[PDB]
């Protein structure tokens, strides 16, 4: 935010540029980071886009479903709760977590 | 390697967690292994989750003898052949 | 005991006496050196010689 | 968790034939119940070995047989297998029957709850159950005196992380604690165990009782550490509930209280604005000391300090808490060192120049407390001094720095040229005005 009317916005081209914002776009949501859009001409910041999803990623979590569920595995009880632990535990009871003072796992391999 | 280095580091993050007074990491430090300083924490993180299993919110001594038997077994190498030496 | 304290307190007494002339002295302008003498418990000698040197 | 051999029909049928074995010793009673519970544990069905337990543990205290009901807990709770819901629920039955224990001495409850305690040691699905317990065992403890060991015992417990307690208890549990450390001697500790409670919890209908007996023990650790002003606070926080607002008879020896360790308090913004805001008050006005009191110091006006010693006396005197009793004496004589600084305050913001004789004589100090008390204020830097001992004369001014004046001087001159502005602005408009 170089003053209130001269932002350094980059572009997914790759150059940057010194651009000028419109009257109604609010100044105080314009940091570092916040998607906006230019206008192909004059290059003027018009709107406030919020955050980006890559495509291969949406491609990634759009994923179908899967019809099988934990009844349909056998013989894996010990792992699963072991994998349990670490997948369900933290995200349902970060209070245990605490005054045992265990830091929460992040990975599972 | 050194002892009094596990021990500093062991005894660091054994207080901000909550050992049982009846809990000796000095027992677990009794062989000289090559722990990294990285290892020698997620122990103890093994050894909560552990005791949490068991419905205990306060880790035993009987939980950080297991966690040594289940995050540091062998580097392989050739300790696995013992007429090597 | 432990001589290190007492020599080190030798030179504290000496770092306090000094600070408490300091404090006796701030709320005043014309004081008395008798009235300083009696409050801090020396003697008017000692206590010049002592204010000269600070 | 699934029986697949529920025995829940198999549970109702046998236990007519228990009690049949019940007329008599319970041994053979009690090993056909413990193979029942064992078939239980291996069917790993919560609700048979519900009704298991509880049977078991009325049969054992129906005979007073509490010295092996102990073991028998201690068995139980160590059985591999044993479902964590069993053992509560027996547990729980275990301290249900203490309370109709009646005719148990204190050997047989001190041995009951020790068992209880080192059974639900260090486990999360007994916690409130052995929370409840050692509040027990600490009441027992206290009722016999012996006032170290039970407050340790309570100071053991950390009731703030339980989790499974509801609030409502837990704030209890803290409570207890605090009193108990205060009973002890341990205004520190007392206090250290006062933060965990957070003041955001108090912002509920439910906890309105609990608001006044932790603000009070507040009041009584800070009147104790003598920290009037946030006595002041929290006696201010009390008056705001609606239970002790709403009453007339409750707020205003609460007000009075307040009015009181206001005045106690040294100077300070804090101090100004707060007796600004309770002058304010509409409430106070039916009071009549207290108004009167607050006048007083609120006036920039040198006060007699036997004029308020005879008057608001007796009016001070009958009370509680401040300026209530030979305890409270340690009251007076700040109440006396607050006047005498409120006197030296106006003085100084009136005077220039007051002589040593008549300075004794406005605040009433005898010869040599004068200069000792203004060299006290000057130390901590309340007030700019001076004292010209030999001359018997004191220099209240401050000596003004060149910057000073001419900063005066730069703002005395916009002044006036502000107010020529104004008046230029006024001449036009009432000349329109009555030249119409």
């Amino acid at each position: 935010e170089l003053s209130e009317e001269k932002y350094i916005v980059k572009a997914s081209s790759g150059p940057r540029y010194i651009v000028g914002v419109r009257n109604s776009v609010d100044r105080s949501k314009l940091k570092k980071g916040v998607r906006v859009t230019l206008d192909i001409t004059t290059l003027t910041i018009m709107r406030i886009l919020p955050r980006e999803t890559d495509p291969l990623v949406y491609n990634m979590t759009s994923f179908e479903q899967g019809e099988i569920t934990f009844d349909g595995i056998g013989g894996l009880t010990e792992q699963i709760r072991e994998l349990r632990e670490v997948i369900e535990l933290p995200l349902k009871n970060p209070e245990i977590f605490q005054r045992v003072g265990i830091k929460p796992p992040k990975g599972v391999l | 390697r050194d002892r009094r280095e596990r021990r500093l580091i062991f005894g660091t993050i054994a207080s901000k967690m909550s050992l049982a007074p009846e809990a000796d990491l000095d027992s677990l430090i009794i062989r000289n292994d090559s722990l990294s300083g990285a290892v020698i924490a997620a122990i103890m993180q093994e050894a909560g989750l552990r005791a949490v299993r068991k419905n205990r919110y306060v880790i035993l001594q009987s939980d950080l003898e297991e966690a040594y038997a289940t995050q540091v077994k062998t580097d392989n190498t050739v300790d696995k052949f013992d007429f090597y030496k | 005991g432990d001589e290190l304290t007492r020599s080190h307190f030798n030179a504290l007494y000496d770092t306090l006496l000094e600070s408490n002339l300091c404090k006796i002295i701030e709320p005043f302008e014309c004081v008395e050196i008798s009235h300083i003498s009696k409050i801090i418990g020396l003697d008017t000698q000692q206590v010049e010689g002592k204010l000269s040197q600070m | 968790i699934k029986a697949d051999k529920d025995y829940s029909q198999i549970l109702k049928e046998e236990f007519p034939k228990i009690d049949s074995l019940a007329q008599n010793d319970c041994n053979s009673a009690l090993d056909q119940l413990l193979v029942l519970e064992k078939k239980t544990r291996q069917a790993s069905d919560l609700a048979s070995s519900k009704e298991v337990l509880a049977k078991i543990v009325d049969l054992l205290a129906s005979r007073n047989k509490w010295d092996d009901l102990n073991e028998q807990l201690t068995l139980l709770s160590k059985k591999h297998g044993q479902l964590k819901l069993s053992i509560q629920y027996m547990i729980q039955k275990v301290m249900e029957y203490l309370k109709s224990s009646k005719s148990l001495d204190l050997n047989t409850r001190i041995s009951v709850i020790e068992t209880i305690r080192v059974v639900t040691e260090n486990k999360i699905f007994v916690e409130v159950e052995r929370a409840r317990v050692t509040k027990d065992l600490v009441e027992i403890k206290k009722e016999e005196g012996k006032i170290d060991e039970a407050a340790d015992i309570l100071c053991e417990l950390q009731v703030e992380t339980y989790g499974s307690m509801e609030m409502s208890e837990k704030i209890q549990f803290i409570l207890e604690q605090m009193e108990l450390s205060i009973l002890k001697g341990d205004y520190s500790q007392a206090t250290v165990l006062s933060r965990k409670i957070l003041k955001k919890t108090f912002k509920n209908p439910k906890y309105e009782s609990l608001k006044l007996e932790y603000y009070n023990l507040l009041v009584k650790i800070s009147l104790h550490k003598r920290e009037y002003l946030e006595v002041a606070q929290y006696l201010q926080e009390i008056y705001q509930t609606d239970a002790i607002k709403s009453d007339e008879a409750k707020w205003k020896p609460v007000l009075s209280h307040i009015v009181y360790f206001l005045v106690l308090s040294p100077y300070g913004n804090l101090q100004n604005d707060l007796i600004h805001k309770i002058q304010n008050d509409n409430n106070l006005k039916k009071l009549e000391s207290q108004e009167s009191l607050v006048k007083l110091f609120t006036t920039n006006e040198l006060m007699r300090w036997p004029i308020v010693q005879k008057t608001y006396e007796p009016v001070l005197n009958e009370d509680d808490l401040a300026f209530g009793g030979e305890a409270n004496k340690h009251h007076w004589e700040d109440l006396q060192k607050r006047v005498i600084e409120h006197n030296l305050r106006v003085i100084s913001e009136y005077y220039s120049r007051i002589t040593l004789l008549r300075l004794n004589e406005l605040l009433d100090l005898t010869e040599s407390q004068t200069e000792t008390y203004i060299s006290d204020l000057v130390n901590q830097g309340i007030i700019y001094a001076k004292v010209n001992r030999p001359a018997k004369i004191v220099n209240f001014e401050k000596p003004k720095n060149s910057s000073q004046l001419l900063n005066e001087w730069s703002h005395n001159v916009d002044e006036l040229l502000e107010h020529i502005e104004t008046i230029g602005h006024l001449i036009t408009k009432e000349e329109i005005m009555h030249g119409l």
